[PDB]
């Protein structure tokens, strides 16, 4: 309630582009960005790959920007600004992004079964390619 | 020649304990020659003798203004007494009487709500919050605003008014920033009323949490990864006809 | 504080239950009631779920229907003061799990097939080669 | 002893071309003796002649009530020229004399936002619609609301209440019942002013109702396509080596 990021949770398909928001008064401090993920406990500064992330700032509002979304951007994001008076670093509530794709649940089964037959169809013909013909030469 | 008002106490003073009520009896234009100004005070006809006079002041045109006070107790109030204020002049020929009291009937309890801005209101720089308070009765109530238990002070209200079946409402409105609004903070209503629960409510106002999804996937259904699949079973077909082909001409 | 270290989201089938949880630091003296946020517009207020069950202050949904998806939010408030308010947990009914099939991986299935085919055939030729001049031997 | 009187047109007629604006002057109070009452009408001095008057009756308290009534153009209301009674009767000595026009100063406009019910009042048999005015100069105003283009009339409204920076508010609010919000119709409110283009503006409101939370998108897994375009070739090449295999063994 003196910093107020929004929403709370996106869903988006692969390949689209989304964007995050801070809503504070950009005359204390700087907003940084951090990311946390399933695997962590503390919160980790951000890396920026240039030409994919960016971030920027009005005087009422930080912004962060990604576009391209795959698999590995599933996590929760914060942003913290940091005062210029009491060095009381304060943090927003945490957006939560996941990404989806195209197919339904029907189709999915499809394709499961599918690479299982394909592995295990040419699983059984080079067991038979050196099981058939040493079995001719032993006589 | 001298006018006589009589005004009733505060709609506050009589619904806490820590205040005091008081009704009050004025008498302007009076005169320089007969400045003598006489008081009665009766109660349900008993007169009662500890009120107060205030000494007079000049005003423009060569009047004066006599101001009296009476308390009152705040269950005598809130039951229907009646307040005579008498006036003796010796210019005027015959005393002056005037009474107040409550306004009769069944009371009933007032319905608060707190309303968000328009979406079209921000885009400016400042936006509207609004309480609605309806269907009570007498008209004697107060609201007020605040936020973080300190008050809040850019805010007006509507005169209360007569509704289509014998009761009453009001609106209140307050400007804030748009920033304040914005950020996230939290704001309160707060309404007192003689038919409440202990005389008081509050209602808050505030902004929520969202969500963002996506749309559907049960019309179209995919294309850029099952077009691979299906250009890629073909030639495991025709590749397995072949090799298991030439596999068949080394047994004859 | 104790607003941020709640979950964002809650994964539950159909008929099982959900707990959720008000982790607070106020001395034991406190107030703690249940409110839940709707999806839409035209939306305020909330709406009154009830106060908590144990000691701790918990809410217990049994028999979840997708009647159930929304924003849960708790807040606590000590007396006469301005309430405590957690940022929130989204509930989503999703009836399956990830429907398991009958192997490993998921990227290592399309570099076995095609580490496999190759196999095949280099499998396939010289044993042709091989019968021959055995036997022409 | 008469009492004069003096009254504006209506506020709608002063802003539309198809009706007719009218200045009132009321006399009332006279007495059972002078039954002549001359009326004289000024408009910037000079004397007019188009004036109206309606006969007497006999009134409650023993006193008679005449009215006169003067016809005016709508260009001259609103550039503000001044309006003059001159009454004449016997028993008095002295000419009654008035004047109005319309209030002076740089005129604003008004902006016009519409507010859906508090969700709590979705319990209920009716619900009410509130259109929130803000922000004109002068007080002068006309509000109503319509749906389906036949209008409605259950509606009230409050006086205009000054606001901080010398300009007004309003709010209206609509009495409706809930089946008839429920199902989506639509709800209008409509203002006159005279500073607004062409004197008119209207704004809306409907439900649009709810939403599904389908859940029925197939989250994405880690290793989909991964190389999907480089096993084409694979198999392509190893179909091509296959054949060719299989025509120098079949050749012999």
């Amino acid at each position: 309630s003196r910093i107020w990021q929004s929403p709370r949770f996106i869903a988006r398909k692969r390949g689209f582009t989304v964007k995050m928001h801070c809503y504070m008064n950009s005359a204390s401090g700087n907003v940084s960005w951090l990311w946390k993920q399933e695997m962590d406990e503390n919160p980790q500064q951000l890396k920026l790959e240039k030409g994919r992330m960016e971030e920027s700032q009005n005087e009422s509002l930080a912004t962060l920007t990604i576009q391209g979304i795959r698999f590995e951007d599933n996590g929760i994001y914060f942003c913290q600004q940091k005062c210029n008076n009491t060095s009381e670093v304060y943090q927003g509530c945490g957006t939560e992004l996941r990404v989806m794709g195209f197919s339904t649940l029907a189709q999915l089964k499809q394709r499961n079964t599918l690479k299982d037959g394909i592995i295990m169809i040419q699983t059984l013909l080079i067991i038979l390619f050196i099981i058939v013909p040493i079995f001719l030469l032993l006589d | 020649g001298p006018s006589v008002f009589l005004f009733p106490p505060k709609p506050k003073d009589t619904l806490m304990i820590s205040r005091t009520p008081e009704v009050t009896c004025v008498v302007v234009d009076v005169s320089h020659e007969d400045p003598e100004v006489k008081f009665n005070w009766y109660v349900d006809g008993v007169e009662v003798h500890n009120a107060k006079t205030k000494p007079r002041e000049e005003q423009y045109n060569s009047t004066y203004r006599v101001v009296s006070v009476l308390t009152v107790l705040h269950q005598d109030w809130l039951n229907g007494k009646e307040y005579k204020c008498k006036v003796s002049n010796k210019a005027l020929p015959a005393p002056i009487e005037k009474t107040i009291s409550k306004a009769k009937g069944q009371p009933r309890e007032p319905q608060v709500y707190t309303l968000p801005p328009s979406r079209d209101e921000l885009t400016k720089n400042q936006v509207s919050l609004t309480c609605l308070v309806k269907g009570f009765y007498p008209s004697d109530i107060a609201v007020e605003w605040e936020s973080n238990g300190q008050p809040e002070n850019n805010y007006k209200t509507t005169p209360p008014v007569l509704d289509s079946d014998g009761s009453f409402f009001l609106y209140s409105k307050l400007t804030v920033d748009k920033s304040r609004w914005q950020q996230g903070n939290v704001f309160s209503c707060s309404v007192m009323h003689e038919a409440l629960h202990n005389h008081y409510t509050q209602k808050s106002l505030s902004l929520s949490p969202e969500l963002q999804l996506e749309e559907s996937c049960a019309e179209a259904q995919d294309g850029e990864l099952d077009g691979l699949w299906t250009t890629i079973t073909i030639f495991i077909t025709l590749f397995l006809l072949s090799v298991c082909y030439s596999a068949t001409v080394t047994f004859f | 504080l104790w607003m941020h270290k709640v979950p964002a989201s809650l994964m539950v089938s159909l008929g099982e239950d959900a707990h959720f949880q008000c982790p607070h630091n106020s001395s034991n003296n406190a107030n703690v009631t249940w409110w839940r946020v709707l999806h839409g517009n035209y939306t305020w207020p909330p709406e009154f779920l009830g106060p908590g069950e144990d000691p701790n202050g918990t809410l217990i949904i049994q028999n979840v229907n997708k009647s159930h998806g929304g924003i849960y939010v708790c807040r606590v408030q000590e007396g006469n003061e301005s309430y405590q308010q957690s940022c929130g947990t989204y509930l989503r009914v999703r009836q399956p799990p990830p429907r398991p099939f009958l192997d490993m991986g998921e990227g290592t299935k399309n570099r076995i097939i095609t580490a496999e085919g190759i196999i095949l055939l280099f499998c396939a030729v010289v044993p042709g080669t091989l019968l021959l001049f055995r036997k022409r031997w």
